[PDB]
């Protein structure tokens, strides 16, 4: 016989009710696997164990990759932190930091500090002191490490101290130190857009996003040893402690001194391939971390353990339960994530011409477990009405409700951040991307840190065998259903809601445009053109044999093009490399059109409108050629008629 | 014309193969030559050819190497690929295509192609993982020639190739017509050990070089299989190393290369070989199998690599088959037994064009080029023995002898003959199956 | 059976000698009457039977043995192979 | 009953035999329509008569494009040349020349007059005299003209001069003049890489490829009486009049007064499309040039007199004799392809996302016949095979014998020059293309000039019906041969052949790239895995069954994209758009690198190296990438093992 859906997911309920996640999570943090830093010996370890369960999993192919970057660690000479007196007669020493920022520069600094609450733009903007020729300290949260250093490099800086306090993260001491990435952008930084290898000879290139200056963390206890020196008071709109302070008293100021070397490593990705039945050249690609500075219990123990059992799952019910996927599924284990995931992005700009528009979506396991009480999700738009399909079949782990508590929980869900793994995949390659956590209200306080292991894990989150039972069954549902049949559930109109949004939006600056000559219309014309194309293929699914497969192929084809035809066709990919207009970076994007039309009504001068002129126009002839590459063939596109 | 009989046939990765053979196997033994008169499966009174033929006696295992392309032959499938196109073949013969030579593993792959390129573009390289692979990709058609052993010289010939041009060893301004007399076969042994005899190796450990080859294989089990007169030999040494057997084995326990690569017969064994096999001596071994012409090239910084350099020759002893040691320099007073050199095998219709071509091939890039390192050799390379041996001076024209069997020799047939019940080789199971 | 998306696979051959000795291939023969004394050569215009489209030593040999003689076009070869008989 | 190969061959003859070209091409030359410069209302009126005649035809589709583009046109103020004497006291005038250059610049200059034979870098750089701060002359042949203009603005010049002289040129009068653009790359030059539609808005952008100087054609007569006050003497080498001079005196020297105007016009193409039966998503596409700025009997008449007829012999065949084609087939018309190709290059920068992967092959009948003597070729490789059994099928018109006559014809083929319209879709949207004349041994002498008609091809060729029928049969069996059967007939080891061809050469300098430390071999390696790629997609056509269709489906598509993978991914397409490493232009395609490599052994300190390692990564690994995408998945891809 055959097996349809129901049977698909009640087998998975009963097949993943057995399993018990907590000891592969423990085992994953044995004193043989504790140190994991990118390309040493313990990755090597862990590498040639997932490769050796892989091979014993009977997976259809199990293979491996290598690749040589270039990563930023410690050296002999410590880094540290100094109150430098005015008279310069004696010197006074903070600490030695365990942590450092990989990719800072090696400098050494004097000069005073100045808070910088989080380094924000907004956050720059009302600041009372001017900031050149001075150091900054920002406490850690709310956007990524190099946005911090690079706003405070554009205002002229010279350095930047990262804390971590009690407001947002209590913790019981105040010592641990931590770790982060200052790479503004994806990648190895020192091959820019194209891969790692040996056969690239390894010419002489630098990315644009690597900072100038030297950035340092430091603890929360030497935090408050500067604040010892400290004067002026935090404003009341900053949730803060009663220590912290503004500036640096007239007589004192820091020095810190940074030292890091750049050392060449061996990445080595390793990859799983279970076949596809129907055809088995697309593929849904799943991935996880593998390696974190700490020991990284929840950072990359949970996301391996949720890959292994998954592909215990599935490689088992494909042999003996006769499931037969349409499509193949590709397994994914990442080296070094941690220095802006560059397995992902050496794997990309490795293979890009390969998988070209045969890959179709990636999920991304990776932090899948932090709290206990809220459902966070973050994916490209055209898996939405897949999301909302799975969270009304799964069941919360605490309570017994579903998840699909709120009615607009499409309004609440934000923008792929760049440290996360789906942003080079979405933003680079044009696959839609899926990422989700059982996320809390606060942040998970030791992250990146020395302190995170599974004991203060399993005393933070008290039963964890039914979260990441209820998280692995999520990621069990995206994939049977886009591989269960000879309909691909990915969703459009979507996408139309999207447009719509943004129109709205350019519509409150209507008057400006028709005053400096140009007409909005064309635009109007051009999101009203993407309804009729997808309400045209609508259609053309209502008028076909779903049972025959010729003619589901040639709208499988178009549905999966409907993601590609969104990146630029007019910047160049090793300039500016994540060029999908709706969520990119750059200039050529949309929301940089929005952001650069109102500096216009600001009117100090500061408005391109040159630039404005050419944003218009590619952005409109980009809206309206994937319109029009959507509907149908060129002669049954009508313009002017 | 001959044709080959009718099949059951059945898909690839659902199967199965077991169970039809089951069940046919007890449809062979009742019902085929008349043990029951009660029913018959190969006539009935209802129609003749029914479900089978009525011409058929009884059913045969189709070995699990076969597959249809090889099922089928060549010429069947060439003669109805053409009469499926349609074209009859003019072929007027003047000017040759350019011949598909066969590599292995990303060593062959890499020297193949700088072969490729430096030769004007009569060469181009096809590659396979395993030499039984390759073998049975020039029998199918994708590959052309292919230099290899005389133990499978005698495999590849069986399957029905022949042999052009042989390897020449010995320097010499008559070498490319002069037929050589094939190289010795020799055991090294340590000097540290001086107990070791050919009476006695039992229990003891053991060096070969790949599984199925002539100074490796054929030439130490042949002789050995006169004395132990038993079929495996993991219970005769204690472990070996001899890649190319199955892992169950302690022969590819004891060997190096890692992961999942160990007892693999390519060149990413790194004790795979004659190279690899002396390593396997010096790091852990009792006795290796060996040429005569390895220990002169491994001895006194020959190779640059390290283990190698620190090495010498007076210590390496080779020992006979009396049980008395001989020293290095006299090979001649005990050697194993001769072997034939190693011939470049290809399939008959291709024989003019790659003896043309390789004959062209060895003048541009043979012996006589000097200044190796920065230009192109063909046969110099960094002791992996890659495509050819590395002491090849030039490659002999065979006029009269082309077939296996008179180029590979009486004594050494013979000895193959002694050993044809223990190889376990599947591409010789599928090539004996063919035959009537 | 061999071709995509086929992809079938030989398992159990047959043999058709005593179980002395057996033989795997056979042969292809053609049979006609007696006294109607015609070559092999010059057989156009005449009536064939055969034992099916594609088969072994009803089709592919005696095609190919006729094959080269028939003149432009050849393919598609049903059409060559028609006009070659009278029926 | 069906129709095979033989019979299409014959009813093609049998058709084709009746019809006569002779009046058409003698309509297309009536007073109606005699000048036809672009946006006149000329070749409006044309326009519509092909339109009428494609609606007549009965096709399956008939439909037309509108464009707004801005050309360069005369004005009131004639643009004249002058001998100005060094006494400045008295002028004398040499003409008021018809023609003009397209896109030169409205100025004028006074200076000294340098002979500068064909302008090529190689006539450039065996000059005798400086050429900056002077004008120079050349005279017409081996290049286009903004390649002249070009190499004399990179030589720092101020003007040129353009003539045609008795030796490559004998005309009987040497009175007439001529016209010619100037932009270096095709399409509208005002926006580059982005349509020119009313969507767009029209902003304010310029190309790169427009010159800075004032350009002027000039008759033969004017150039004579320029060397009257010439001196000095050509050089032997230069195969050349005997009136021909080097420098000016030093008295005299010339001055030339350009004015011309920018004007915005309506472009109007016009497309009809024949179905398809098997699938109508891929088609070939057809294509002729309409307007010229003289009569245009053979620039322009020709190539539409063959579009007219193919397209009833096509249609009429398809609709009374049974023809089943498998594939659509669009037919095309095209105005302003003077202006550097216009037409083509809006056409494919405003459907670039439609006709991606889907349109397969363009043929272009431009320019079909000038000669009687010589048949000449040029096309991408994959059509060679094609070609070679089409030129063994086709009788020459004068004589009895067919056109191979050659066995090594792939050898004398050249490159695609840049005034075709084959070059901006092959070089730009990666579409393989094809173009073929009946050439003559010396240069058709009125090419773009006024003399140009009816009556002076007539009398030249004395015979045309036969000759046009030759050439309208080469291109009906290039369509019938594409679109008759599943099979695709395109070959792809012509490829592999041109990659052994440039391996040689690199290999010609290996001891070089030796002693920079780079190592060539991985190049070697990349080229011979490209050929177990198209021996393993041969056999994979082996091992097939022809008349099952959806297993030949996902073998065509690769064949389909092993052109489009040659565009290089890493240079952005609204700078540089011919971006195909084999046939492109910039510093990304392959004779850029040996070319840059060459300099290296000039060792006077010209080259780059660090842009010389970039190109060799990149180079390499667009070779490897295409090799991999060709053979099979992922998995399948072996590296290292
Ligand atoms: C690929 O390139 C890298 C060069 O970056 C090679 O790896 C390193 O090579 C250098 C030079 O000898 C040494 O530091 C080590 O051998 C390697 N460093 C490591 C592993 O950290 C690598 O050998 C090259 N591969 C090939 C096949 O040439
Ligand atoms: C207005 O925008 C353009 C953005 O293109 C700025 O720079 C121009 O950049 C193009 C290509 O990068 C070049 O032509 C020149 O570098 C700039 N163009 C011109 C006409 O200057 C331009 O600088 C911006 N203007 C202001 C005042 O910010
Ligand atoms: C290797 O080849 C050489 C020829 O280069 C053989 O040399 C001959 O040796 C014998 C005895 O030493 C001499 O009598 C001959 O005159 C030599 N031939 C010449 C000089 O042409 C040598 O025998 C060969 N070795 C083997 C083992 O076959
Ligand atoms: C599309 O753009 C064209 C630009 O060529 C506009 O046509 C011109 O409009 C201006 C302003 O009214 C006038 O010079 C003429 O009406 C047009 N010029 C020419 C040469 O025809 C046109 O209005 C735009 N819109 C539409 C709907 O066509
Ligand atoms: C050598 O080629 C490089 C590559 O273009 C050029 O040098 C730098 O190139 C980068 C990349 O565009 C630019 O950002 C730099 O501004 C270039 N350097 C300078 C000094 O301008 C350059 O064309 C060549 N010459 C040198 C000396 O680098
Ligand atoms: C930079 O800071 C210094 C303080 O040392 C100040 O004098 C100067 O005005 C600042 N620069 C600007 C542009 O305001
Ligand atoms: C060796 O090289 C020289 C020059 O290349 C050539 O003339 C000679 O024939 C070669 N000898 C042999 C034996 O190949
Ligand atoms: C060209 O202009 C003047 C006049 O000959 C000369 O002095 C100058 O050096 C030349 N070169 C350049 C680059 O200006
Ligand atoms: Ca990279
Ligand atoms: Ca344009
Ligand atoms: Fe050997």
């Amino acid at each position: 016989f055959r097996l349809y859906w129901d049977d698909l997911k009640r087998k998975l309920s009963e097949k993943l009710d057995s399993t018990d996640f907590t000891s592969t999570i423990k085992l994953l943090n044995e004193n043989s696997y504790v140190p994991r830093e990118a390309g040493s010996q313990k990755d090597e370890n862990l590498a040639l164990y997932v490769e050796n369960q892989f091979r014993e999993f009977k997976l259809s192919k199990v293979w491996r990759d290598q690749h040589f970057v270039k990563i930023q660690v410690k050296d002999s000479a410590q880094n540290s932190v100094i109150i430098v007196d005015k008279n310069g007669r004696l010197v006074y020493l903070v600490e030695n930091p365990g942590g450092y920022v990989a990719y800072s520069k090696a400098a050494t600094v004097t000069g005073k500090l100045v808070h910088a609450n989080f380094g924000t733009k907004k956050d720059f903007e009302d600041l009372y002191t001017p900031v050149n020729g001075s150091i900054v300290i920002v406490r850690a949260g709310k956007i990524t490490f190099a946005e911090k250093v690079a706003n405070a490099e554009s205002l002229n800086a010279i350095g930047v101290l990262i804390y971590m306090d009690q407001t947002k993260f209590p913790i019981v001491n105040a010592e641990l130190s931590f770790f982060g990435h200052a790479h503004l952008g994806t990648g190895d930084p020192y091959t820019p857009g194209f891969p790692s290898f040996n056969h690239t000879q390894f010419p002489p290139s630098r990315s644009s996003g690597l900072p100038n200056i030297p950035v340092q963390t430091i603890s929360r206890a030497a935090a408050e040893k500067l604040f010892g020196n400290m004067e002026g008071d935090c404003p009341s709109d900053w949730k803060t402690d009663s220590t912290c302070r503004m500036v640096t008293s007239e007589s004192k100021n820091v020095k810190l001194t940074v030292s890091n070397v750049l050392k060449e490593i061996k990445i080595l990705n390793i990859f799983g391939v279970i076949k596809g039945f129907v055809e088995p050249d697309h593929y849904v690609v799943v991935g996880a971390q593998r390696d974190a500075w700490g020991p990284g219990a929840a950072k990359s123990g949970v996301g391996t353990a949720l890959l292994l059992k998954l592909a215990q799952m599935f490689s088992d019910m494909v042999l003996k339960d006769g499931f037969q996927p349409s499509r193949s599924i590709i397994f994914a284990s990442w080296s070094a994530g941690d220095f802006g995931s560059v397995g992902a992005t050496e794997w990309l700009e490795g293979y890009l011409s390969s998988l070209h528009l045969k890959a179709f979506t990636y999920i991304n396991l990776d932090k899948a477990v932090l709290g206990t009480s809220n459902f966070k999700v973050s994916a490209s738009p055209l898996l939405y009405t897949l999301i909302e399909k799975t969270m009304q079949n799964v069941k919360h782990p605490v309570t017994g409700q579903f998840l699909y508590q709120d009615s607009n929980w499409a309004s609440k869900v934000e923008k792929l951040t760049l440290d996360n793994a789906a942003f080079p995949f979405l933003a680079y390659s044009g696959i839609p991307a899926v990422s989700f956590c059982f996320c809390e209200d606060t942040d998970y306080p030791y992250l990146g840190t020395t302190m995170d292991t599974y004991k203060e894990l399993i005393e933070r989150i008290p039963e964890l065998n039914k979260v990441a039972r209820a998280a692995a069954e999520v990621a069990g549902q995206f994939v049977i259903k886009l591989t269960h049949d000879v309909e691909l559930n990915l969703d459009y109109e979507r996408y139309n809601s999207q447009l719509l949004s943004f129109v709205r939006d350019l519509n409150q600056y209507r008057a400006d445009i028709k005053e400096m000559g140009l007409s909005l219309q064309w635009l109007y014309s051009a999101r009203g053109d993407f309804f009729r194309a997808t309400s045209r293929l609508t259609t053309d699914f209502g008028n076909a044999e779903k049972t025959d497969r010729f003619v589901m192929k040639k709208l499988n084809d178009r549905v999966m093009r409907v993601e590609y035809h969104f990146l630029s066709p007019y910047v160049s990919p090793k300039e500016s490399p994540f060029r999908h207009v709706f969520w990119g970076s750059g200039s050529h994007t949309l929301p940089a059109l929005l952001e650069n039309l109102k500096l216009r009504k600001q009117n100090n001068g500061a408005f391109n409108e040159t630039l404005f002129r050419n944003q218009l126009a590619l952005a409109t002839w980009t809206i309206q050629g994937a319109a029009n590459a959507l509907s149908g063939d060129v002669w049954d596109i009508d313009n002017e008629f | 014309a001959q044709v080959p009989s009718h099949t059951v046939v059945a898909r690839s990765m659902g199967g199965k193969e077991d169970l039809i053979w089951e069940l046919l196997n007890q449809a062979q033994e009742h019902f085929g030559k008349d043990k029951s008169k009660e029913f018959q499966l190969f006539s009935s009174p209802h129609g003749k050819d029914l479900l089978f033929k009525d011409s058929a006696h009884g059913f045969l295992k189709v070995p699990p190497r076969m597959d249809a392309k090889m099922y089928l032959g060549y010429e069947y499938v060439t003669a109805i690929r053409n009469l499926r196109e349609g074209t009859c073949p003019e072929a007027p013969t003047d000017e040759c295509k350019p011949v598909k030579w066969c590599a292995l593993s990303h060593h062959e792959r890499l020297k193949c192609d700088e072969w490729s390129v430096n030769s004007v573009g009569k060469i181009e390289c096809v590659s396979a993982e395993t030499t039984e692979d390759c073998i049975a990709k020039i029998m199918n058609g994708e590959a052309d020639a292919m230099s290899l052993d005389g133990g499978f010289v005698y495999i590849a010939g069986k399957c029905g190739l022949v042999p052009v041009l042989a390897e020449n060893y010995n320097k010499s301004d008559n070498c490319e017509d002069t037929p050589e007399a094939g190289y010795f076969a020799v055991a090294v042994v340590k000097k540290s050990a001086s107990d070791l005899t050919w009476d006695n190796l039992k229990g003891k450990k053991s060096c070969h070089t790949a599984v199925g080859r002539t100074a490796g294989w054929n030439i130490p089990m042949g002789l050995l299989y006169n004395k132990i007169n038993h079929c495996r030999f993991d219970e005769f040494f204690s472990e070996g190393c001899a890649p190319g057997s199955k892992k169950d084995s302690s022969l590819c326990k004891l060997c190096m290369g890692s992961g999942l690569n160990l007892c693999e017969p390519n060149n990413k064994e790194g004790y795979y070989g004659y190279t690899g096999a002396f390593r396997c001596l010096v790091e852990k071994g009792d006795v290796a199998f060996v040429k005569h012409q390895t220990v002169p090239q491994n001895t006194g910084g020959k190779n640059p690599d390290p283990w190698a350099k620190n090495l010498n020759e007076k210590d390496y002893e080779l020992l006979c088959l009396d049980g008395t040691r001989k020293p290095v320099e006299e090979y001649a007073n005990c050697h194993l037994a001769r072997a034939p050199n190693h011939a470049v095998v290809t399939r008959k219709d291709k024989e003019a064009c790659v003896h043309k071509i390789l004959r062209q091939q060895q003048h541009l890039f043979g012996s006589n080029v000097t200044d190796c390192s920065g230009n192109f050799c063909l046969f110099r390379s960094e002791t992996k023995d890659l495509l050819f041996r590395d002491d090849t001076v030039c490659l002999a024209k065979l006029h009269d002898r082309n077939t296996y069997e008179k180029y590979l020799g009486e004594e050494y047939v013979k000895a193959v003959g002694n050993l044809r019940k223990c190889s376990t080789s599947s591409l010789l199971e599928a090539c004996t199956f063919r035959r009537p | 059976a061999y071709l995509a998306p086929n992809n079938l696979k030989p398992v159990v051959a047959e043999f058709y000698g005593s179980k002395e000795d057996p033989q795997t291939f056979y042969y292809a023969v053609a049979v006609v009457k007696k006294d109607s004394g015609f070559q092999m050569n010059q057989l156009r215009g005449k009536k064939s039977c055969h034992t099916g489209l594609g088969r072994s030593a009803g089709w592919n040999i005696p095609i190919g043995l006729l094959y080269c003689d028939l003149p432009e076009p050849r393919k598609p070869l049903e059409k060559a192979v028609a006009n070659f008989f009278s029926g």
